[PDB]
């Protein structure tokens, strides 16, 4: 299955703050108008410079996240998941089993079978979605939650994604997989390319809208000139080769 | 055995923090961010958590102390020329400056 | 509008490392000894 | 005007890097068989 990602996945390049000032940037960014190769409640996907996860449930069946370079044995390799409560991280270099689904009343324990040399330990109708990034040693994470009442479809719409977390583990991750819970008797994948865009911002709050200044000729004009609005006119934007 | 990898650092020493100061001219630094100005106390609110506002002309302009978490603002040293009015040395040697 | 942007763009050139180490003195000043950073000071200095 | 003074300030101090179970610990190990415990992202107060 395929769909396209309207013009979601913007996330704060860094953590300034600034009034109204329309700020052009430079980063990996998830490009807008590009498919998603969207699934149905799941094999490994592979990490290249980064992904955007997002997810559509009424039930809380999604859950975390396995990540890794290898997914054979004896390596370094992420593990993100989720009980009924308070969110666990375990993020060391083990021999991490298998794809764990979860299985549903509360009786739910088909996680892990190996310990080893652990190095890290961390105890703590809607739509979630996430972006990894693997930089220099670091892990960072954002998120963000938004209400929906259509559940099939992505819905249209613009959301920054506030930055969540960041860890110092040095990785180099190639994959991951994901992790459902099943009972015993739709998530989101798209990928993220260095970009260039136009936040905005509102000087009460956050970023209201962005553009991608690489998709089309007035993207490219609003680039250029800084603004939103273009007035009538010709307008010299860059070179042909 | 304290070893150094191309992981980042993680195991690092404390750093011994200080009274801030507001409405005089003093070297500031917040976790790396240095420089110069008057610190007041701001007017505007950033986030549940941003570290430090710029604006036009990229300058920081808006920082907010991580013990208290209170956004403050960073307003230039004053600094300007002086002029020196005068009605001319032979008519008298009276001065004015600016 | 143009004295505006000339006199912006004048104060956005001082973000830039013309190919130094960084465009903030005071981390050159106090990350590298003297003898060596007076190079990158003034790598800086003449782009500024 | 000058800097009246120069001011650092930094965030609270988070967990110690705990060395009482390393230094003031009970039973130690012999040479032949020696401990290899490893601290981790926290910090490490020396000057004590
Ligand atoms: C997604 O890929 C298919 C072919 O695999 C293509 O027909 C479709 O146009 C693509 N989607 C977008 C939004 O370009
Ligand atoms: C904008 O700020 C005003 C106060 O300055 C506040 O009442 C209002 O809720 C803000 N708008 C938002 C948060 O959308
Ligand atoms: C300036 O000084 C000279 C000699 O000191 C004098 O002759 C002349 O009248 C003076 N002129 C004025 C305007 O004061």
């Amino acid at each position: 299955a395929y769909t396209n990602s309207f013009t979601r996945g913007v996330y704060y390049p860094d953590k300034v703050f600034r009034s109204s000032v329309l700020h052009s940037t430079q980063d990996l960014f998830l490009p807008f108008f590009s498919n998603v190769t969207w699934f149905h409640a799941n094999p490994v996907l592979p990490f290249n410079d980064g992904v955007y996860f997002a997810s559509t449930e009424k039930s809380n069946i999604i859950r975390g996240w396995i990540f890794g370079t290898t997914l054979d044995s004896k390596t370094q390799s992420l593990l993100i998941v989720n009980n009924a409560t308070n969110v666990v991280i375990k993020v060391c270099e083990f021999q991490f089993c298998n794809d764990p689904f979860l299985g549903v009343m509360e009786s739910e324990f088909r996680v892990y079978s190996s310990a080893n040399n652990c190095t890290f330990e961390y105890v703590s109708k809607n739509l979630r979605e996430f972006v990894f990034k693997n930089i220099d040693g670091y892990f960072k994470i954002y998120s963000k939650h938004t209400p929906i009442n259509l559940v099939r479809d992505l819905p249209q719409g613009f959301s920054a994604l506030e930055p969540l977390v960041d860890l110092p583990i040095g990785i180099n991750i190639t994959r991951f997989q994901t992790l459902l819970a099943l009972h015993r008797s739709a998530y989101y994948v798209g990928y993220l390319q260095p970009r260039t865009f136009l936040l905005k911002y509102n000087e009460n709050g956050t970023i209201t809208d962005a553009v991608d200044c690489a998709l089309d000729p007035l993207s490219e004009t609003k680039c250029t000139l800084k603004s939103f609005t273009v007035e009538k006119g010709i307008y010299q934007t860059s070179n042909f080769r | 055995s304290f070893e150094l990898l191309h992981a980042p650092a993680t195991v690092c020493g404390p750093k011994k923090s200080t009274n801030l100061v507001k409405n005089k001219c003093v070297n500031f630094n917040f976790n790396g961010l240095t420089g110069t100005g008057v610190l007041t106390e701001s007017n505007k609110k950033f986030l549940p958590f941003q570290q430090f506002g710029r604006d036009i002309a990229d300058t920081t302009d808006a920082v907010r102390d991580p013990q208290t978490l209170e956004i403050l603002d960073i307003t230039p040293c004053s600094f300007g020329g002086v002029s020196v009015i005068t009605p001319g040395t032979n008519t008298s040697n009276q001065v004015a400056v600016l | 509008n143009q004295n505006a942007q000339a006199l912006n763009t004048l104060v956005k050139q001082l973000s830039s490392n013309f190919g130094a180490i960084s465009s903030v003195l005071n981390d050159i000043l106090s990350r590298l000894d003297p003898p060596e950073a007076e190079v990158q000071i003034d790598r800086l200095i003449t782009g500024r | 005007v000058q800097p009246t003074e120069s001011i650092v300030r930094f965030p609270n101090i988070t967990n110690l890097c705990p060395f009482g179970e390393v230094f003031n610990a009970t039973r130690f190990a012999s040479v032949y068989a020696w401990n290899r415990k490893r601290i981790s992202n926290c910090v490490a107060d020396y000057s004590v």
